[PDB]
């Protein structure tokens, strides 16, 4: 069913993802694009892109909401061993040769990778966990969003 | 064995804790999906 999920290996939490419209969405580095178990069921990788660091299971990428480039957002962080919590922030910007990407200066354990970032309507505007380490050792994550074809 | 477990509903929280700055960074993205500072 729709919601946010932990991704576990047997146990260790290696990441997080979003179930929406029957498709499971996570970051590629969480699963390395391998199949997942859900209860007694198997979720097979359907679409992915290592450069975007994204993968979807059971169908194509469904998350199409975009950061408006202006407003505060919320990370719905699901850290290992802790319940989901919402953290509001005003994104900064990754400026790249191919354009600007919103980025959040929020630092969580590696197994928080795949946690969704939300707009004020609760729509998922991207996933947390592909980023850079800045000079002082803190972290900035892109707001990584796929394309709904 | 890599498996998933439900962890909650996806809902914006009213009157939430606000933290973090808004850094403006020049970055590059390689073909393997790694970001780096320029
Ligand atoms: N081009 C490159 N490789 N950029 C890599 C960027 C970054 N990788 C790191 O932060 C590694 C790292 C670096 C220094 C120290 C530590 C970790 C120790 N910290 C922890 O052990 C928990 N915290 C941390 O690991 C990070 N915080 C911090 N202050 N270093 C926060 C991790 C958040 C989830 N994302 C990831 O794990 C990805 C995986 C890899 C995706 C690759 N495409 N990771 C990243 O983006």
């Amino acid at each position: 069913t729709d919601g946010v999920y932990r991704v576990m290996t047997r146990s260790t939490q290696v990441g997080v993802g979003v179930m929406q419209e029957g498709v499971f969405h996570t970051m590629w580095h969480v699963t390395k694009g391998a199949a997942l178990r859900s209860g007694e069921g198997r979720l097979d990788p359907y679409w992915g892109d290592v450069k975007q660091d994204l993968v979807s299971y059971c169908g194509p990428w469904k998350l199409d909401a975009a950061w408006d480039g202006l407003s505060e957002v919320q990370l719905l962080a699901v850290p290992p061993g802790e319940r989901a919590k919402n953290i509001q922030t005003l994104p900064g910007i990754f400026k790249t040769k191919d354009g600007d990407i919103g980025a959040v200066a929020l630092d969580y354990p590696a197994g928080t990778s795949g946690s969704p970032i939300l707009d004020k309507c609760g729509r998922v505007i991207g996933l947390y966990g592909n980023g850079v380490v800045i000079k002082n050792g803190s972290y900035v994550s892109a707001i990584t969003q796929g394309k709904r074809e | 064995d890599m498996y998933i477990e439900r962890a909650g509903d996806i809902t914006w929280e009213k009157d939430a804790e606000v933290t973090g700055n808004s850094p403006r960074l020049d970055v590059a993205l390689d073909e393997s999906g790694d970001f780096s500072l320029v």
